[PDB]
This record gives C-alpha cells, structure tokens and sequence, in this order.
DNA sequence: ATCAATATCCACCTGCAGATTCTACCAAAAGTGTATTTGGAAACTGCTCCATCAAAAGGCATGTTCAGCGGAATTCCGCTGAACATGCCTTTTGATGGAGCAGTTTCCAAATACACTTTTGGTAGAATCTGCAGGTGGATATTGAT
DNA sequence: ATCAATATCCACCTGCAGATTCTACCAAAAGTGTATTTGGAAACTGCTCCATCAAAAGGCATGTTCAGCGGAATTCCGCTGAACATGCCTTTTGATGGAGCAGTTTCCAAATACACTTTTGGTAGAATCTGCAGGTGGATATTGAT
C-alpha cells in the first residue's frame, strides 16, 4: 500500500486534507484532484515560511525557530506580509522601526 | 550629575521594546480587568490560563499598533506627540469611531 | 486525540532547514497557519463551486481559489506546484 | 477600579514599541477606554460562545475565535 | 525533488 | 426561474406603512439586504456548529449567530421575533 | 393544508429559507426550528429598514421609498449603519454634513 | 460687477452634492477606464452594461469615502486644504498602505 | 477598434472635484486630481482582476454584474443593489 | 577638542526548562477492492443583450485671468511632559483541594429519505395607472460691497 | 446697517417612464404521510487544571526640576477658487447583426457507498539530551558637560 501524498510527491497528508474537506461541509462533492493540489498549496507556503524564518533564526545565531522569527520572516516580505495582514502571531514582537523624524541631531 | 537630555532614554526605549517580544502589562491586574468586564456578560466564569495569555496577547498587539497609526497622525500634524485626538483621529479612520 | 499538521510542518522543516530546530509555541503557530489557509482556501473553493451552480468542488476550484488568495509570486509559485502534484499523483497507478 | 490597575509604565511600555517618543498626559485615560472598549467587544463574543457550549469556563479557543470574527486573527492558541 | 521557492531553493529529496 | 423575497418585502412594506410604495432599484436593494444578512447568519451558524462537532443547525445555533452578528438592541428584538416565531409554530399541530 | 410560514406567524417563507439553508452547505443536517427562526429574524429586520426608509420617504414629502431613503434611513440609525458599515448602498448618496471649521466666521 | 468669496461656491457645492445621489464621473469616460484597465488584464473581454455600472458606484462610493477620511487628515493638520499627504496618511491608517 | 490608452484622464478634473464635494472637501490642492486618478486606477485594477477572475472561471467571455459583485464582497466592498 | 559617566557589546560559561528520542499500545485513519450512482461536459441551438455605428445638441470640460486668503516659515515663550532618585506595596512564584471539562453509555425525539398531491411565486405580455422629474415663476433668503 | 445681486425655497403643472394590474400556463416548490436512521441530550465519573492561599520577588508611585516642544502671532508669497468665453464630446434615441450566454437531452468518467485490511499518527510515562538564557567581565561606543 503507497500513500496518495507519495503519489503526489509531498510531505503533506493527502488522506487529511481530503478528510478535512468532506467534513468541512464545502460541497456536496470533492474530486480526488482537490486534496492533493491543495496539500500541495498549503506544504509549498508552510516551506516558504520556515525558509525565511529559518534564516532570520542564523540572523540572530540561533538554531531554533521561535515566534520572533517568525514575525520577522512574514513581515519583512510584502506577499507574505499582506497575506498575513490580518493575523497576529502571539509573541512575535514588530520591526525595529523608528519614524526618521524622531531621532538625533547633527 | 550625568542626566540625559529629554528624549533620549525615551529612544533608549524605543530601540529596547522593538527588540523584545514580552507583554508589557502586569499579568495579574490585566487578569482582573479581564474577568471584571466579563462578569457583565455572565456571572461565575473561569478563564482557562490561556484564553486570558491569548486575550492579551490580542489587546497588546492591537494596542501597540494603535501607538503607530497614533504616532503617525501626530507627526501629520507636525508634532511628536502623540495625543488623544491623535489616537481619536486614528481609530476614527480604522472604522472604530465613525 | 488532537490532529496537528505538527510532523509535516517538522518534516517540511528540516527539507530546508536540516540543522534548524522549532520552539513548541512556533510550531502552534505554524498549525494555527495551515489550518487558517486551509479555511481561506477551502472557503474561496466553496463559494465559486456554489457561484456557479457545482456540487464538486475539484483541483479547479482550488486553483482559481488560489489566484484569489495569494499574493503575486507567492502565487504563481502555488498554482504550479499544486499543478504539478496533481499531475505527478496522476501518473502513476 | 481595575482598569486603573493598567499603569502609566505599562502603557508608556507599550507606546514606545510603537515607536512613540513623546507621551501627552491625557493619553493614559484615553488608552485605558480605547483598551477596554476592545475587551469588552472581544470578551462579550467569546463569552457567547461558551454560553452556546453550556460551558461555565471560558476558553482559548473560544476567544481565539471572537478574535477571529472581529477581524483580529490569532495564531498560537489553537488552529 | 519537491518545491521551488521564491529564493530558488528547493525542497530536494523526496 | 430567479427567485426572490420581494412579495414578502412588499407585504411587510404594506404592514408597516400601508400607503407607501417602493422603487424597483430599492427592492433591489432590499433584495440584496436579505441574502446578505441570509449568508452572515447561515455563515455563522455553519462555524458554531462545527466549532461544536455538530452536524445540525438548530433553531439554537441560529440564534447563538444572531446574537454574534446584530447590534445590542435588533439583536434583543431578533431573538424575540424568533423564539415566539418557533414556539408558535412548535404549538401549531 | 397550511404554509409553515403561517403556522409560525411569518410573511417570510419558511419553506424557501428552510430550502436555501440546505443547498448552501451549511451543515449536515437542519432541523425544522432553524428556518422558522432565521425566516423571522429576516422578515422583522426587513420591517425595521422598510419602518424607517418610509419615515425618509415621508419626511421628503416623497410615496415611493429609493435607495436614497434606505441609505438615510440607515446612515441614520446607529444600529443598522453598523450592521451595514461595510456595505454601499448603490444611488444612495451620503447624510449632509459639513465640518465645522470649514464654515464661514466667528462671532 | 459681484463676484463670491473664496468658499462660498465650494460650500454651495457640498450642501448640492450632499443632496443628490447621481454619479458624478463622466459615464462613457468611465467606461472605457474600465475597459481599458479589464483588457490590459485579459483580451476579448464584454462587460454586461450593469457590470460598468456596478464598478461606477462601487468606486464612486469608494472614491468619496475616501474624500471623508482625507479632509479630517487635513483639518488634522490645521489645513482646510486637502493635499496627497492627506489621502496618504488615510490609505495607510486604513491599511490600504501601512 | 481602436486602441484603448490613456483614459485615466477621462477622470476630468471636474468630476473629481465633485467627488471631493460630496465627501465634504471645501478646499482642493493642486496636486490631488493625479493622486486620485492613481488611487482610483489601483482600486479599479484590483477589483476587476478579481472580477475577470470569476469570469474565466465560470468560462464566460463576459464580465457578468454578478462577477463585479462577488468581487467587491472578497474585497470588503459589498454592494447592493446588483443581484448580490 | 577634553574627560567621565554610562550604556552597549562581545566572548565565554553552564544549568535545565524545554526539545528530543524511545518503546508501545491502538483507535482512527487511510488505502483497497466491488457495486451503484450521478454530476457535469458535450453537441445542438433558442434568443438575450452586447458592440456598434448614426445623428444631433447642449451639458459641461477646458483654458484663462485675476486676486483673496490659506499655508508655511519664523520668532517666541509659557509650560508640560521627561529624567531621576526615594520608598514599599502590588504582582509574581510555587503548593493544593475541587469544580468542571471531557469520555463513555444510553435511547428517543427528531432528521432523513421517498412518494405523491397540492399550491404558488415567476413570468410572459397586453394594459391601464400614477408618482414625480424637471420646467416655471415668484417670494424669501443669503451674501458681499459700502 | 442699508442695498443690490443671486441663490434658495416652494407650491403649482404635467408629460412620461416606471410601477401597478390582471390573465394564464406550471414547473418547481412546498406540503402530507409511512418508513428508517440516528444525532446528541441526559446521566455518570475520572482527571485535569483552575481558583486560592502565601511568601519571595522587583517594579510602580511620588515630587523636584527644567529642557524643549507646542502653539500663538506675524508675515508674505503664490496657489487655488470664482467667473467667463469657447466649443467639444458625452449623452440620448435607435436600429442591427451576431456573439455568446443559456436551456435541454445524452451519457460516461468520476464520485459516493460500503466492506475489509493495513498503517500510522497521537497519547504516554520514562529516560535522555541540548539550545540558550542569564551572568561575569572587560573592552569600547555613546552621550553630554565643559
């Protein structure tokens, strides 16, 4: 027995994310395309993700991800950014950001 | 008598909580706000820890952000003060006010 | 029990990442981001199916439901990748 | 009251991560109404919530979802 | 080989 | 066929002002009100449900949606106009 | 033979929205009480903008309620504005109002 | 010869405009913006005469919305004088920008 | 017929005084009228890609009320008065 | 430019809360094989309504002139918030009965699911009805010059 | 404060687009009625984990003091509003041809529906393990007085 994420070449639960649509009451029917093109979507943005907050983690010379991270990789990406723009990760802090006219003088 | 001028710890500041990610109220007294204001809403509740972690993860971040879109009317209107009709002005155009 | 996209998240992690680790309250956060995209999509997906009158909703719908929600590259890159799980899933047996 | 209990340095704290510099007195009273007028709106959706649950306990996800329809997602509580 | 990323990087292996 | 709830908007037109009229435009309007608010309270209630493992949309979520939804004071008079409105109907074999 | 709608005391059809809550996925299964219900809190929503629109229409001197007297009377009332707050109102124009620094003198 | 002060005409026009609700940009101008901007986007395209109308009224209604939120930026500023600062400040507080 | 270019401007001058009007605008600066016609143009831009988007998708060759409609409501903009 | 009071930084150290790896039982999945069912593309095509060109006129855009007054630069000072040091009261940290949130069992009202039978909201279309848009003219402001 | 110049308000008037008034077919609703299935309330209960009490922890409240920021006053340049002359192009009325949306019948690839078998991702009590937060220190960058 071969599991459908194989067939498709991903990491993501194939078998979940079908199970999740049915039980999701999205439609009377799901197609067995639908699954998979979106455990594909959703593993694709989850690499995204981890890539630039795997790299904001050596930024900072830490191995392991946390929230910050996080907020740093999504916020310091326009698309990612405004994909997000409406959610809060709890305990990820903001940009270090002064407004110019607020600093010093010479 | 070393003595920063006025302005410059407040920058300190600035540069120090932009760095760090811990909440900046007190636990406890924002855990009794919390469930004062719901005691209007039922009586005899209980707030699982992490509904009120989460409650106020929510308020600050929405506080903090407030501060930013406050800061930038105040400098609008050529200060670098931060006022209430500034925070006024600010929440209005959010679609909070009118 | 308590589902968690949790060891995908971890295996996908360690496919970019291999030396990199993930606090538990990042990992939450990353659940909390599949499973909120997973609504958006799915969502999106529903509504055009009903739009126009579709009981199925199927690969199409997850498609345009994703040229709706993704940000430019963001989702260029998502409409091939998914366009090619599908076709990879479908050659085979 | 309660309210009160939110102090000047909490809210000094809180304003400067938000970039701000220099803090006109009047604002403390104002933030304190600002901050509990969105307790209020948040709290009230997420305690009808648990009432619908017949539950006598209120729950992250039970906010987790008020924020969620207040247009304030929140992620690291729960899906 | 799996996804390619905005950066160019891959998934890579399986 | 297209559907829709303009007889009944004309009838409650005529209850509450009995000699006033009401512009196509403005039925549309009023047509388009109604499923507005038909989606948002359905939508709510579909989330409630499942937020609580239930496959079924009682009277109850319904009413649980109308309270997340409408404003302080409509709210009070839509639950009204709806417990006495199932009652009734309860009562009416 | 009786509507449902009449058994429960409603203009509104319980049977149509009893019917749109099924074809719109929204869960499993609905019991009865759900569209007598929603059907009521639409109809007493619909007579609540229809009460105030026609107050607009008579307040300018007009029989026939438009768009325009829908958006007065929803611009105008708290509750609703805010239940609408994020919807146009197509041909409905905006409430008169002016700030007041823009007005002419002192005095 | 008479002749209005500066004003005058302008606070005639916003209690006018204020009154009506019929659209304010050309229609036939209108149009073609949005056959023009709908094409660059895809080719052969027809718009069902309502479906103008609809994108008229949603962007008027956008446009004068917008109008609101920008003259209280300026009076923000002790100005009466609307100014790109203005609209921009707003879009961003909004979070049309930000 | 005939290539469709520059119709931004058919944003006149006039008619964008109008609008300001309507949203109570007593005094207007010089520089405005570009301002608007580019913050009119992104939001047209977005709402009929969302728009052409249901199109396609419903494999249609004409933008229907209903496609600007479902548009505006992803939005954030929901109109009514156009069948939604 | 000259100290000097302080803040900030970096390299190094290590204890341990929190991440990791482990063995292990298992309901819940996820895959697989068979039968039944239907959703939706395909081909055909009726007919709605979209693109268009025609023609005319007057509503309204454009371009100019001219000067009123708003914006913005500037000087200025009264005062309010910032920095700081003194004093301690409230919040934080950890231990513990117990109120409920959940896990399991139960069985009955209620929700399918299916069959007809009946009633109704849509609609096509010829048709008479009627609110009021937009024209009119005069009476009552409102406005700006003196 | 009176006065002339215009805009505003308003009740009357009436041709007309848009709304109200049937007539008639009726497919799709919606309702009436046995039959079968079952979701979830109800009662019972164990195990979290939450509210509470208490001692260790360290941040907030108070008052002096004065730097510097905000807002008042003043001033002037030039931009923007009002008014006007010119005439273009949008708007209105229409008729037309045909694209293309939409209705209908056909019918098979694909999905739902179990049935059964294999696996696997989640809980767990247990042992083991490690990234890194504080902490020390000693170097040096920053600020601010002179």
């Amino acid at each position: 027995a071969k599991t459908r994420s194989s067939r498709a070449g991903l990491q993501f639960p194939v078998g979940r994310v079908h199970r999740l649509l049915r039980k999701g009451n999205y439609a009377e029917r799901v197609g067995a395309g639908a699954p998979v093109y979106l455990a594909a979507v959703l593993e694709y943005l989850t690499a995204e993700i981890l890539e630039l907050a795997g790299n904001w983690e050596r930024d900072n010379k830490k191995t392991r991800i946390i929230p910050r991270h996080l907020q740093l990789a999504v916020r310091n990406d326009e698309e990612l950014n405004k994909l997000l723009g409406r959610v809060t990760i709890a305990q990820g802090g903001v940009l270090p950001n002064i407004q110019s006219v607020l600093l010093p003088k010479k | 008598p070393h003595r920063y001028r006025p302005g410059t710890v407040a920058l300190r500041e600035i540069r120090r909580y932009q760095k760090s990610t811990e909440l900046l109220i007190r636990k406890l007294p924002f855990q009794r706000l919390v469930r004062e204001i719901a005691q209007d809403f039922k009586t005899d509740l209980r707030f699982q820890s992490s509904a009120v972690m989460a409650l106020q993860e929510a308020s600050e971040a929405y506080l903090v952000a407030l501060f930013e879109d406050t800061n930038l009317c105040a400098i609008h209107a050529k200060r670098v003060h931060i006022m209430p009709k500034d925070i006024q002005l600010a929440r209005r155009i959010r679609g909070e006010r009118a | 029990r308590k589902e968690s996209y949790a060891i995908y998240v971890y295996k996908v992690l360690k496919q970019v990442h291999p030396d990199t680790g993930i606090s538990s309250k990042a990992m939450s956060i990353m659940n909390s981001f599949v499973n909120d995209v997973f609504e958006r999509i799915a969502g999106e997906a529903s509504r055009l199916a009903h739009y126009n009158k579709r009981s199925t909703i199927t690969s199409r719908e997850i498609q345009t439901a994703v040229r709706l929600l993704l940000p430019g590259e963001l989702a260029k890159h998502a409409v091939s990748e998914g366009t090619k799980a599908v076709t990879k899933y479908t050659s085979a047996k | 009251d309660n309210i009160q209990g939110i102090t000047k340095p909490a809210i000094r704290r809180l304003a400067r991560r938000g970039g701000v510099k220099r803090i006109s007195g009047l604002i403390y009273e104002e933030t304190r109404g600002v901050l509990k007028v969105f307790l209020e709106n948040v709290i009230r959706d997420a305690v009808t919530y648990t009432e619908h649950a017949k539950r006598k306990t209120v729950t992250a996800m039970d906010v987790v979802y008020a924020l969620k329809r207040q247009g304030r997602t929140l992620y690291g509580f729960g899906g | 080989p799996g996804m390619r990323l905005r950066s160019g990087r891959s998934t890579g292996a399986p």
